[PDB]
Protein backbone atom coordinates (compact mmCIF):
# COMPACT_ATOMS: atom_id res chain seq x y z
CA UNK A 1 0.00 0.00 0.00
CA UNK A 2 1.35 3.41 -1.00
CA UNK A 3 1.47 6.03 1.75
CA UNK A 4 0.46 8.98 -0.48
CA UNK A 5 -1.24 9.30 -3.86
CA UNK A 6 -2.00 12.29 -6.11
CA UNK A 7 -5.70 11.57 -6.57
CA UNK A 8 -6.28 14.46 -8.95
CA UNK A 9 -3.43 13.41 -11.25
CA UNK A 10 -3.92 9.64 -10.84
CA UNK A 11 -7.65 9.48 -11.62
CA UNK A 12 -7.54 11.11 -15.10
CA UNK A 13 -4.47 9.00 -15.89
CA UNK A 14 -6.66 5.88 -15.71
CA UNK A 15 -9.51 7.42 -17.71
CA UNK A 16 -11.48 8.45 -14.61
CA UNK A 17 -11.48 12.24 -15.08
CA UNK A 18 -15.05 12.61 -13.81
CA UNK A 19 -14.12 11.22 -10.37
CA UNK A 20 -11.35 13.82 -10.10
CA UNK A 21 -13.82 16.52 -11.18
CA UNK A 22 -16.36 15.27 -8.63
CA UNK A 23 -13.82 15.46 -5.78
CA UNK A 24 -12.95 19.04 -6.72
CA UNK A 25 -16.62 20.03 -7.14
CA UNK A 26 -16.94 19.89 -3.34
CA UNK A 27 -14.42 22.72 -2.88
CA UNK A 28 -15.53 26.20 -1.96
CA UNK A 29 -14.33 28.98 -4.25
CA UNK A 30 -11.16 29.75 -2.29
CA UNK A 31 -10.15 26.09 -2.13
CA UNK A 32 -10.85 25.80 -5.87
CA UNK A 33 -8.45 28.70 -6.43
CA UNK A 34 -5.91 26.84 -4.29
CA UNK A 35 -6.44 23.65 -6.29
CA UNK A 36 -5.77 25.57 -9.52
CA UNK A 37 -2.29 26.48 -8.22
CA UNK A 38 -1.28 23.03 -6.97
CA UNK A 39 0.30 22.00 -10.30
CA UNK A 40 -0.37 22.08 -14.03
CA UNK A 41 -2.40 18.86 -14.09
CA UNK A 42 -4.63 20.03 -11.23
CA UNK A 43 -5.24 23.25 -13.17
CA UNK A 44 -6.08 21.29 -16.32
CA UNK A 45 -8.60 19.13 -14.45
CA UNK A 46 -10.39 22.18 -13.06
CA UNK A 47 -10.27 23.98 -16.41
CA UNK A 48 -11.19 21.12 -18.77
CA UNK A 49 -13.77 20.10 -16.19
CA UNK A 50 -15.50 23.51 -16.28
CA UNK A 51 -15.37 23.55 -12.49
CA UNK A 52 -16.13 27.25 -12.17
CA UNK A 53 -19.26 26.75 -14.28
CA UNK A 54 -20.17 23.77 -12.09
CA UNK A 55 -19.54 25.82 -8.94
CA UNK A 56 -21.81 28.65 -10.10
CA UNK A 57 -24.41 26.05 -11.09
CA UNK A 58 -24.21 24.42 -7.65
CA UNK A 59 -24.83 27.82 -6.04
CA UNK A 60 -27.83 28.54 -8.29
CA UNK A 61 -29.24 25.13 -7.35
CA UNK A 62 -28.74 25.68 -3.60
CA UNK A 63 -29.13 29.44 -2.99
CA UNK A 64 -32.14 31.49 -4.10
CA UNK A 65 -29.98 34.63 -3.93
CA UNK A 66 -27.66 33.22 -6.60
CA UNK A 67 -30.67 31.92 -8.55
CA UNK A 68 -32.31 35.35 -8.42
CA UNK A 69 -29.13 37.05 -9.61
CA UNK A 70 -28.63 34.58 -12.47
CA UNK A 71 -32.07 35.60 -13.76
CA UNK A 72 -31.90 39.31 -12.94
CA UNK A 73 -28.35 39.85 -14.25
CA UNK A 74 -28.66 37.60 -17.32
CA UNK A 75 -25.51 35.51 -16.84
CA UNK A 76 -27.90 32.63 -16.06
CA UNK A 77 -28.31 32.35 -19.85
CA UNK A 78 -24.85 30.74 -19.98
CA UNK A 79 -25.61 28.07 -17.35
CA UNK A 80 -26.76 24.47 -17.86
CA UNK A 81 -18.19 30.29 -23.11
CA UNK A 82 -14.87 29.01 -21.77
CA UNK A 83 -13.95 28.04 -18.23
CA UNK A 84 -12.11 31.34 -17.74
CA UNK A 85 -15.36 33.25 -18.30
CA UNK A 86 -16.97 31.66 -15.25
CA UNK A 87 -13.79 32.09 -13.19
CA UNK A 88 -13.78 35.81 -13.98
CA UNK A 89 -17.54 36.07 -13.39
CA UNK A 90 -17.47 34.53 -9.89
CA UNK A 91 -15.89 37.55 -8.10
CA UNK A 92 -18.34 39.88 -9.86
CA UNK A 93 -21.20 37.85 -8.34
CA UNK A 94 -19.58 38.06 -4.90
CA UNK A 95 -19.22 41.83 -5.19
CA UNK A 96 -22.83 42.02 -6.38
CA UNK A 97 -24.03 40.14 -3.28
CA UNK A 98 -21.92 42.42 -1.07
CA UNK A 99 -23.46 45.56 -2.58
CA UNK A 100 -26.96 44.09 -2.20
CA UNK A 101 -26.30 43.16 1.43
CA UNK A 102 -24.89 46.65 1.99
CA UNK A 103 -28.01 48.24 0.47
CA UNK A 104 -30.18 46.35 2.95
CA UNK A 105 -28.02 47.32 5.93
CA UNK A 106 -27.93 50.99 4.88
CA UNK A 107 -31.49 51.31 3.58
CA UNK A 108 -30.43 52.24 0.05
CA UNK A 109 -33.20 51.36 -2.40
CA UNK A 110 -35.30 52.53 -5.28
CA UNK A 111 -39.06 52.85 -4.85
CA UNK A 112 -42.02 52.14 -7.10
CA UNK A 113 -45.46 53.32 -5.98
CA UNK A 114 -48.75 52.00 -7.34
CA UNK A 115 -51.75 54.21 -6.58
CA UNK A 116 -54.64 51.75 -6.48
CA UNK A 117 -57.10 54.61 -7.18
CA UNK A 118 -59.85 53.12 -5.01
CA UNK A 119 -62.98 55.15 -5.68
CA UNK A 120 -64.55 54.93 -2.22
CA UNK A 121 -63.13 52.72 0.55
CA UNK A 122 -59.35 53.06 0.36
CA UNK A 123 -56.78 50.46 1.31
CA UNK A 124 -55.00 47.24 0.35
CA UNK A 125 -55.38 44.54 3.00
CA UNK A 126 -53.30 41.77 1.41
CA UNK A 127 -51.00 40.87 -1.45
CA UNK A 128 -48.79 38.20 -3.01
CA UNK A 129 -46.35 38.65 -5.87
CA UNK A 130 -44.07 36.86 -8.29
CA UNK A 131 -41.85 38.05 -11.14
CA UNK A 132 -44.88 38.52 -13.43
CA UNK A 133 -47.62 39.97 -11.25
CA UNK A 134 -48.83 41.40 -7.96
CA UNK A 135 -52.17 40.04 -6.73
CA UNK A 136 -53.83 42.36 -4.21
CA UNK A 137 -56.99 42.35 -2.11
CA UNK A 138 -58.75 45.64 -1.48
CA UNK A 139 -61.24 47.22 0.91
CA UNK A 140 -63.43 48.03 -2.12
CA UNK A 141 -64.31 44.27 -2.36
CA UNK A 142 -62.17 43.53 -5.44
CA UNK A 143 -58.95 41.75 -6.32
CA UNK A 144 -56.67 43.78 -8.59
CA UNK A 145 -53.87 42.12 -10.56
CA UNK A 146 -50.92 44.40 -11.35
CA UNK A 147 -48.16 43.85 -13.91
CA UNK A 148 -44.94 43.54 -11.91
CA UNK A 149 -42.91 45.33 -14.61
CA UNK A 150 -45.25 48.02 -16.00
CA UNK A 151 -47.23 48.57 -12.74
CA UNK A 152 -50.45 48.75 -14.79
CA UNK A 153 -53.64 47.07 -13.61
CA UNK A 154 -54.27 43.96 -15.71
CA UNK A 155 -57.39 42.51 -14.07
CA UNK A 156 -60.06 43.41 -11.52
CA UNK A 157 -61.89 40.47 -9.94
CA UNK A 158 -65.33 41.19 -8.48
CA UNK A 159 -67.68 38.96 -6.51
CA UNK A 160 -66.93 39.40 -2.84
CA UNK A 161 -69.45 41.67 -1.11
CA UNK A 162 -66.99 42.84 1.55
CA UNK A 163 -63.31 43.65 1.90
CA UNK A 164 -60.76 41.15 0.62
CA UNK A 165 -58.85 40.55 3.85
CA UNK A 166 -56.56 37.65 2.92
CA UNK A 167 -55.37 35.86 -0.19
CA UNK A 168 -52.91 33.30 -1.51
CA UNK A 169 -52.32 31.90 -4.97
CA UNK A 170 -50.35 29.14 -6.64
CA UNK A 171 -49.92 28.02 -10.24
CA UNK A 172 -53.63 27.13 -10.53
CA UNK A 173 -55.92 29.14 -8.22
CA UNK A 174 -56.31 32.31 -6.19
CA UNK A 175 -58.09 31.80 -2.87
CA UNK A 176 -59.47 34.84 -1.04
CA UNK A 177 -61.19 35.42 2.29
CA UNK A 178 -63.47 38.35 2.94
CA UNK A 179 -65.38 40.39 5.48
CA UNK A 180 -68.44 38.85 3.80
CA UNK A 181 -67.52 35.59 5.66
CA UNK A 182 -66.93 33.61 2.45
CA UNK A 183 -63.89 31.99 0.87
CA UNK A 184 -63.67 32.24 -2.92
CA UNK A 185 -61.50 30.38 -5.44
CA UNK A 186 -60.41 32.09 -8.67
CA UNK A 187 -58.58 30.91 -11.79
CA UNK A 188 -55.15 32.59 -11.70
CA UNK A 189 -55.02 32.91 -15.48
CA UNK A 190 -58.55 34.01 -16.42
CA UNK A 191 -59.93 35.28 -13.10
CA UNK A 192 -63.15 33.26 -13.42
CA UNK A 193 -64.75 32.45 -10.07
CA UNK A 194 -64.56 28.68 -9.61
CA UNK A 195 -65.91 28.05 -6.10
CA UNK A 196 -67.34 29.72 -2.99
CA UNK A 197 -67.17 28.21 0.50
CA UNK A 198 -70.05 29.14 2.82
CA UNK A 199 -69.11 28.15 6.37
CA UNK A 200 -67.71 30.85 8.63
CA UNK A 201 -70.12 33.00 10.63
CA UNK A 202 -67.94 36.13 10.51
CA UNK A 203 -65.17 37.73 8.45
CA UNK A 204 -62.54 35.34 7.12
CA UNK A 205 -59.36 36.98 8.38
CA UNK A 206 -56.65 34.63 7.09
CA UNK A 207 -56.03 31.49 5.07
CA UNK A 208 -53.17 29.33 3.80
CA UNK A 209 -53.13 26.35 1.48
CA UNK A 210 -50.57 23.89 0.12
CA UNK A 211 -50.41 20.40 -1.39
CA UNK A 212 -54.13 19.68 -1.47
CA UNK A 213 -55.06 21.15 1.92
CA UNK A 214 -56.15 24.59 3.17
CA UNK A 215 -56.58 26.21 6.58
CA UNK A 216 -58.98 29.13 7.08
CA UNK A 217 -59.68 31.21 10.19
CA UNK A 218 -62.29 33.75 11.14
CA UNK A 219 -63.47 36.50 13.46
CA UNK A 220 -66.01 33.84 14.53
CA UNK A 221 -63.20 32.34 16.73
CA UNK A 222 -62.93 29.07 14.76
CA UNK A 223 -60.43 27.46 12.41
CA UNK A 224 -61.53 25.37 9.42
CA UNK A 225 -59.33 22.66 7.87
CA UNK A 226 -60.14 21.81 4.25
CA UNK A 227 -59.25 19.02 1.83
CA UNK A 228 -59.04 20.26 -1.77
CA UNK A 229 -59.27 17.47 -4.33
CA UNK A 230 -59.68 20.21 -6.98
CA UNK A 231 -60.74 23.88 -7.26
CA UNK A 232 -64.38 22.73 -7.45
CA UNK A 233 -64.24 19.79 -4.99
CA UNK A 234 -63.36 21.17 -1.54
CA UNK A 235 -64.55 19.36 1.60
CA UNK A 236 -64.50 20.42 5.25
CA UNK A 237 -62.29 18.02 7.21
CA UNK A 238 -62.37 19.51 10.72
CA UNK A 239 -63.27 22.61 12.73
CA UNK A 240 -60.76 23.58 15.42
CA UNK A 241 -62.25 25.49 18.37
CA UNK A 242 -60.63 26.76 21.55
CA UNK A 243 -59.73 30.37 20.88
CA UNK A 244 -61.75 32.90 22.87
CA UNK A 245 -61.58 35.74 20.33
CA UNK A 246 -61.09 36.31 16.61
CA UNK A 247 -58.40 34.17 14.99
CA UNK A 248 -56.35 36.72 13.06
CA UNK A 249 -53.84 34.47 11.27
CA UNK A 250 -53.08 30.81 10.50
CA UNK A 251 -50.06 29.09 8.98
CA UNK A 252 -49.09 25.45 8.66
CA UNK A 253 -46.74 22.83 7.30
CA UNK A 254 -46.72 19.03 7.40
CA UNK A 255 -45.96 18.99 11.14
CA UNK A 256 -48.25 21.61 12.67
CA UNK A 257 -51.06 24.10 12.15
CA UNK A 258 -50.34 27.37 13.97
CA UNK A 259 -53.08 29.88 14.82
CA UNK A 260 -53.01 33.21 16.65
CA UNK A 261 -55.78 35.29 18.06
CA UNK A 262 -57.03 38.45 19.71
CA UNK A 263 -57.15 36.31 22.86
CA UNK A 264 -53.35 36.91 23.20
CA UNK A 265 -52.33 33.32 22.44
CA UNK A 266 -50.78 31.19 19.72
CA UNK A 267 -52.09 27.64 19.45
CA UNK A 268 -50.33 24.70 17.83
CA UNK A 269 -52.23 21.82 16.25
CA UNK A 270 -51.15 18.52 14.73
CA UNK A 271 -51.71 18.68 10.98
CA UNK A 272 -52.40 14.96 10.55
CA UNK A 273 -54.77 14.60 13.52
CA UNK A 274 -56.03 18.19 14.12
CA UNK A 275 -55.44 17.55 17.84
CA UNK A 276 -54.48 20.49 20.03
CA UNK A 277 -50.78 20.36 20.96
CA UNK A 278 -49.90 23.46 22.99
CA UNK A 279 -50.58 27.14 23.63
CA UNK A 280 -47.81 29.72 23.24
CA UNK A 281 -48.36 32.42 25.89
CA UNK A 282 -46.37 35.58 26.37
CA UNK A 283 -47.69 38.48 24.33
CA UNK A 284 -49.47 41.01 26.54
CA UNK A 285 -52.13 41.95 23.97
CA UNK A 286 -53.70 40.40 20.89
CA UNK A 287 -51.59 38.94 18.11
CA UNK A 288 -52.05 40.58 14.71
CA UNK A 289 -49.69 38.63 12.44
CA UNK A 290 -47.53 35.54 12.22
CA UNK A 291 -45.38 33.36 10.00
CA UNK A 292 -44.29 29.78 10.74
CA UNK A 293 -41.58 27.75 9.02
CA UNK A 294 -39.41 24.82 10.15
CA UNK A 295 -39.18 25.23 13.92
CA UNK A 296 -39.53 29.03 14.01
CA UNK A 297 -42.70 30.99 14.74
CA UNK A 298 -42.55 34.79 14.50
CA UNK A 299 -45.52 36.80 15.76
CA UNK A 300 -46.46 40.48 15.90
CA UNK A 301 -48.81 41.90 18.49
CA UNK A 302 -50.87 44.88 19.58
CA UNK A 303 -48.32 45.06 22.42
CA UNK A 304 -45.93 46.62 19.82
CA UNK A 305 -43.43 43.73 20.14
CA UNK A 306 -42.31 40.82 17.98
CA UNK A 307 -41.71 37.39 19.50
CA UNK A 308 -39.70 34.44 18.17
CA UNK A 309 -40.69 30.93 19.23
CA UNK A 310 -39.54 27.35 18.91
CA UNK A 311 -42.54 25.25 17.88
CA UNK A 312 -41.45 22.03 19.62
CA UNK A 313 -40.93 23.29 23.19
CA UNK A 314 -43.02 26.47 22.92
CA UNK A 315 -40.18 28.59 24.32
CA UNK A 316 -40.00 32.25 23.38
CA UNK A 317 -36.48 32.71 22.04
CA UNK A 318 -36.40 36.51 21.71
CA UNK A 319 -38.56 39.60 22.19
CA UNK A 320 -38.04 42.30 19.55
CA UNK A 321 -38.86 45.83 20.74
CA UNK A 322 -38.76 49.00 18.68
CA UNK A 323 -42.02 49.45 16.79
CA UNK A 324 -44.02 52.37 18.15
CA UNK A 325 -47.43 50.98 17.15
CA UNK A 326 -49.25 47.69 16.58
CA UNK A 327 -47.20 45.22 14.54
CA UNK A 328 -49.63 44.40 11.75
CA UNK A 329 -47.72 42.22 9.27
CA UNK A 330 -44.51 40.22 9.51
CA UNK A 331 -42.46 37.90 7.30
CA UNK A 332 -39.06 36.27 7.55
CA UNK A 333 -36.60 34.37 5.38
CA UNK A 334 -33.18 32.87 6.16
CA UNK A 335 -31.54 36.24 6.88
CA UNK A 336 -34.08 38.88 7.89
CA UNK A 337 -37.37 39.66 9.57
CA UNK A 338 -39.47 42.39 7.93
CA UNK A 339 -42.39 43.86 9.86
CA UNK A 340 -44.93 46.61 9.27
CA UNK A 341 -46.76 48.71 11.82
CA UNK A 342 -49.85 50.89 12.26
CA UNK A 343 -47.73 54.06 11.99
CA UNK A 344 -46.78 53.26 8.39
CA UNK A 345 -43.21 52.24 9.22
CA UNK A 346 -41.43 49.07 8.11
CA UNK A 347 -38.50 47.60 10.04
CA UNK A 348 -35.79 45.18 8.93
CA UNK A 349 -34.39 42.85 11.61
CA UNK A 350 -31.27 40.68 11.66
CA UNK A 351 -32.76 37.22 12.19
CA UNK A 352 -29.47 35.40 12.83
CA UNK A 353 -28.50 38.00 15.43
CA UNK A 354 -32.00 37.81 16.92
CA UNK A 355 -31.73 34.03 17.35
CA UNK A 356 -28.33 34.38 19.06
CA UNK A 357 -29.04 35.17 22.74
CA UNK A 358 -25.62 36.84 23.07
CA UNK A 359 -26.55 39.66 20.70
CA UNK A 360 -27.80 42.85 22.40
CA UNK A 361 -31.30 44.05 21.61
CA UNK A 362 -30.26 47.45 20.23
CA UNK A 363 -28.25 45.81 17.43
CA UNK A 364 -31.24 43.79 16.20
CA UNK A 365 -33.25 46.34 14.20
CA UNK A 366 -31.19 46.93 11.07
CA UNK A 367 -33.16 49.72 9.41
CA UNK A 368 -36.43 51.65 9.61
CA UNK A 369 -38.18 52.40 6.31
CA UNK A 370 -40.79 55.18 6.24
CA UNK A 371 -42.72 55.59 2.98
CA UNK A 372 -46.34 54.65 3.79
CA UNK A 373 -48.81 57.23 5.10
CA UNK A 374 -51.16 54.71 6.74
CA UNK A 375 -51.25 51.36 8.50
CA UNK A 376 -49.17 48.68 6.79
CA UNK A 377 -51.45 45.69 6.27
CA UNK A 378 -49.31 43.19 4.35
CA UNK A 379 -45.83 42.71 2.94
CA UNK A 380 -43.80 40.06 1.16
CA UNK A 381 -40.08 40.11 0.43
CA UNK A 382 -37.11 38.17 -0.92
CA UNK A 383 -33.36 38.69 -1.32
CA UNK A 384 -33.84 41.69 -3.60
CA UNK A 385 -37.01 43.56 -2.69
CA UNK A 386 -40.00 44.17 -0.44
CA UNK A 387 -43.56 44.58 -1.68
CA UNK A 388 -45.85 46.24 0.86
CA UNK A 389 -49.41 47.56 0.92
CA UNK A 390 -51.20 49.95 3.20
CA UNK A 391 -54.43 51.57 4.32
CA UNK A 392 -53.16 54.59 2.33
CA UNK A 393 -54.28 52.71 -0.84
CA UNK A 394 -50.77 52.22 -2.25
CA UNK A 395 -48.54 49.27 -3.04
CA UNK A 396 -44.80 49.92 -2.72
CA UNK A 397 -41.96 47.95 -4.28
CA UNK A 398 -38.73 48.56 -2.35
CA UNK A 399 -35.80 47.43 -4.49
CA UNK A 400 -32.39 46.84 -2.87
CA UNK A 401 -30.64 45.77 -6.07
CA UNK A 402 -29.96 49.38 -7.13
CA UNK B 1 -59.87 51.11 15.71
CA UNK B 2 -62.45 48.90 13.96
CA UNK B 3 -61.34 50.72 10.74
CA UNK B 4 -59.20 47.60 10.27
CA UNK B 5 -61.39 44.67 9.29
CA UNK B 6 -58.42 42.31 9.01
CA UNK B 7 -57.74 41.81 12.72
CA UNK B 8 -59.95 41.81 15.80
CA UNK B 9 -59.92 41.21 19.54
CA UNK B 10 -62.46 41.08 22.35
CA UNK C 1 -29.74 -16.41 -0.03
CA UNK C 2 -25.95 -16.00 -0.24
CA UNK C 3 -23.88 -15.43 -3.38
CA UNK C 4 -20.17 -16.14 -3.78
CA UNK C 5 -18.00 -13.22 -4.91
CA UNK C 6 -14.62 -14.08 -6.44
CA UNK C 7 -11.84 -11.53 -6.02
CA UNK C 8 -9.06 -10.92 -8.53
CA UNK C 9 -6.77 -12.97 -6.27
CA UNK C 10 -9.20 -15.90 -6.26
CA UNK C 11 -10.38 -15.76 -2.66
CA UNK C 12 -14.14 -16.35 -2.55
CA UNK C 13 -16.47 -14.46 -0.20
CA UNK C 14 -19.95 -15.61 0.77
CA UNK C 15 -22.15 -12.50 0.91
CA UNK C 16 -25.88 -12.04 1.45
CA UNK C 17 -27.67 -11.20 -1.81
CA UNK C 18 -29.06 -7.97 -0.33
CA UNK C 19 -25.60 -6.72 0.68
CA UNK C 20 -24.06 -7.65 -2.69
CA UNK C 21 -26.79 -5.84 -4.65
CA UNK C 22 -25.89 -2.39 -3.35
CA UNK C 23 -23.41 -2.59 -6.23
CA UNK C 24 -25.49 -2.19 -9.40
CA UNK C 25 -22.57 -3.78 -11.27
CA UNK C 26 -22.78 -6.95 -9.19
CA UNK C 27 -26.59 -6.68 -9.42
CA UNK C 28 -26.42 -6.57 -13.24
CA UNK C 29 -24.16 -9.63 -13.34
CA UNK C 30 -26.63 -11.49 -11.11
CA UNK C 31 -29.96 -10.37 -12.56
CA UNK C 32 -29.07 -9.93 -16.24
CA UNK C 33 -26.12 -12.29 -16.80
CA UNK C 34 -27.11 -14.99 -14.29
CA UNK C 35 -23.53 -15.49 -13.11
CA UNK C 36 -22.45 -17.64 -10.17
CA UNK C 37 -19.99 -17.07 -8.78
CA UNK C 38 -19.45 -13.38 -9.66
CA UNK C 39 -15.87 -12.81 -10.88
CA UNK C 40 -14.30 -9.47 -9.91
CA UNK C 41 -11.03 -9.18 -11.87
CA UNK C 42 -10.53 -5.54 -10.81
CA UNK C 43 -10.87 -5.95 -7.01
CA UNK C 44 -8.38 -7.91 -4.92
CA UNK C 45 -9.31 -9.76 -1.73
CA UNK C 46 -8.04 -7.08 0.66
CA UNK C 47 -10.09 -4.26 -0.88
CA UNK C 48 -13.13 -6.49 -1.45
CA UNK C 49 -13.31 -7.39 2.24
CA UNK C 50 -13.11 -3.68 3.08
CA UNK C 51 -15.96 -3.00 0.64
CA UNK C 52 -18.11 -5.88 1.92
CA UNK C 53 -17.64 -4.56 5.46
CA UNK C 54 -18.81 -1.10 4.39
CA UNK C 55 -21.84 -2.46 2.51
CA UNK C 56 -23.10 -4.58 5.42
CA UNK C 57 -22.92 -1.66 7.86
CA UNK C 58 -24.91 0.49 5.39
CA UNK C 59 -27.63 -2.06 4.50
CA UNK C 60 -20.66 11.11 5.98
CA UNK C 61 -21.18 9.65 9.48
CA UNK C 62 -18.70 8.97 12.28
CA UNK C 63 -18.34 5.25 11.53
CA UNK C 64 -17.29 5.95 7.94
CA UNK C 65 -14.67 8.49 9.06
CA UNK C 66 -13.15 5.79 11.27
CA UNK C 67 -13.48 3.26 8.43
CA UNK C 68 -11.50 5.62 6.17
CA UNK C 69 -8.52 6.06 8.53
CA UNK C 70 -6.22 4.35 6.02
CA UNK C 71 -3.33 5.48 3.88
CA UNK C 72 -3.99 7.39 0.67
CA UNK C 73 -2.98 4.40 -1.45
CA UNK C 74 -5.75 2.33 0.13
CA UNK C 75 -8.26 5.18 -0.17
CA UNK C 76 -7.32 5.41 -3.85
CA UNK C 77 -7.91 1.67 -4.28
CA UNK C 78 -11.25 2.08 -2.49
CA UNK C 79 -12.32 4.88 -4.85
CA UNK C 80 -11.48 2.63 -7.79
CA UNK C 81 -13.38 -0.36 -6.41
CA UNK C 82 -16.42 1.78 -5.60
CA UNK C 83 -16.36 3.16 -9.15
CA UNK C 84 -15.90 -0.29 -10.70
CA UNK C 85 -18.66 -1.76 -8.55
CA UNK C 86 -20.72 1.47 -8.83
CA UNK C 87 -21.53 1.81 -5.13
CA UNK C 88 -22.48 5.49 -5.15
CA UNK C 89 -22.60 5.71 -1.36
CA UNK C 90 -19.03 4.50 -0.96
CA UNK C 91 -17.78 6.58 -3.90
CA UNK C 92 -19.33 9.71 -2.37
CA UNK C 93 -17.84 9.41 1.12
CA UNK C 94 -14.39 8.54 -0.23
CA UNK C 95 -14.48 11.45 -2.69
CA UNK C 96 -15.77 13.82 -0.01
CA UNK C 97 -12.94 12.57 2.21
CA UNK C 98 -10.38 13.60 -0.41
CA UNK C 99 -12.05 17.00 -0.80
CA UNK C 100 -11.83 17.51 2.97
CA UNK C 101 -8.07 16.90 2.70
CA UNK C 102 -7.90 19.67 0.08
CA UNK C 103 -10.17 22.38 1.49
CA UNK C 104 -8.86 25.27 3.55
CA UNK C 105 -5.22 24.82 2.51
CA UNK C 106 -2.70 26.87 0.58
CA UNK C 107 -1.29 25.32 -2.63
CA UNK C 108 1.94 24.57 -0.76
CA UNK C 109 0.03 22.77 2.00
CA UNK C 110 -1.94 20.79 -0.61
CA UNK C 111 1.28 19.75 -2.37
CA UNK C 112 2.72 18.64 0.97
CA UNK C 113 -0.42 16.65 1.79
CA UNK C 114 -0.25 14.66 -1.46
CA UNK C 115 3.52 14.80 -2.26
CA UNK C 116 3.06 16.91 -5.41
CA UNK C 117 5.84 18.93 -7.06
CA UNK C 118 5.07 22.46 -8.20
CA UNK C 119 5.72 22.34 -11.95
CA UNK C 120 4.63 25.83 -12.95
CA UNK C 121 7.15 28.13 -14.53
CA UNK C 122 7.44 31.37 -12.60
CA UNK C 123 5.72 33.07 -15.53
CA UNK C 124 2.92 30.47 -15.62
CA UNK C 125 2.31 30.63 -11.86
CA UNK C 126 2.12 34.44 -11.86
CA UNK C 127 -0.46 34.29 -14.66
CA UNK C 128 -2.62 31.71 -12.84
CA UNK C 129 -2.24 33.84 -9.70
CA UNK C 130 -3.17 37.07 -11.48
CA UNK C 131 -6.46 35.48 -12.58
CA UNK C 132 -7.54 35.04 -8.96
O1 LIG D 1 -56.99 44.71 28.79
C1 LIG D 1 -55.95 45.35 28.48
O2 LIG D 1 -54.90 45.36 29.16
C2 LIG D 1 -55.96 46.17 27.17
C3 LIG D 1 -56.04 47.55 27.24
C4 LIG D 1 -56.04 48.29 26.05
C5 LIG D 1 -55.98 47.67 24.80
C6 LIG D 1 -55.91 46.27 24.71
N1 LIG D 1 -55.83 45.54 23.44
C7 LIG D 1 -56.46 45.83 22.20
O3 LIG D 1 -57.17 46.85 22.14
C8 LIG D 1 -56.30 45.00 20.96
C9 LIG D 1 -56.81 45.23 19.66
S1 LIG D 1 -57.83 46.64 19.17
C10 LIG D 1 -58.31 46.53 17.45
C11 LIG D 1 -59.48 45.91 17.03
CL1 LIG D 1 -60.55 45.23 18.20
C12 LIG D 1 -59.88 45.80 15.70
C13 LIG D 1 -59.06 46.33 14.71
C14 LIG D 1 -57.87 46.95 15.06
C15 LIG D 1 -57.53 47.03 16.41
CL2 LIG D 1 -56.04 47.82 16.76
C16 LIG D 1 -56.57 44.35 18.59
C17 LIG D 1 -55.80 43.23 18.85
C18 LIG D 1 -55.49 42.20 17.71
F1 LIG D 1 -55.60 40.91 18.02
F2 LIG D 1 -56.27 42.36 16.62
F3 LIG D 1 -54.24 42.33 17.24
N2 LIG D 1 -55.27 42.90 20.01
C19 LIG D 1 -55.51 43.78 21.08
O4 LIG D 1 -54.98 43.42 22.15
C20 LIG D 1 -55.90 45.56 25.92
CL1 LIG E 1 -59.94 44.95 23.18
Amino acid sequence: SMLQRDFITALPARGLDHIAENILSYLDAKSLCAAELVCKEWYRVTSDGMLWKKLIERMVRTDSLWRGLAERRGWGQYLFPPNSFYRALYPKIIQDIETIESNWRCGRHSLQRIHCRSETSKGVYCLQYDDQKIVSGLRDNTIKIWDKNTLECKRILTGHTGSVLCLQYDERVIITGSSDSTVRVWDVNTGEMLNTLIHHCEAVLHLRFNNGMMVTCSKDRSIAVWDMASPTDITLRRVLVGHRAAVNVVDFDDKYIVSASGDRTIKVWNTSTCEFVRTLNGHKRGIACLQYRDRLVVSGSSDNTIRLWDIECGACLRVLEGHEELVRCIRFDNKRIVSGAYDGKIKVWDLVAALDPRAPAGTLCLRTLVEHSGRVFRLQFDEFQIVSSSHDDTILIWDFLN
Amino acid sequence: SYLDSGIHAG
Amino acid sequence: PSIKLQSSDGEIFEVDVEIAKQSVTIKTMLEDLGMDPVPLPNVNAAILKKVIQWCTHHKIPVWDQEFLKVDQGTLFELILAANYLDIKGLLDVTCKTVANMIKGKTPEEIRKTFNIKNDFTEEEEAQVRKEN
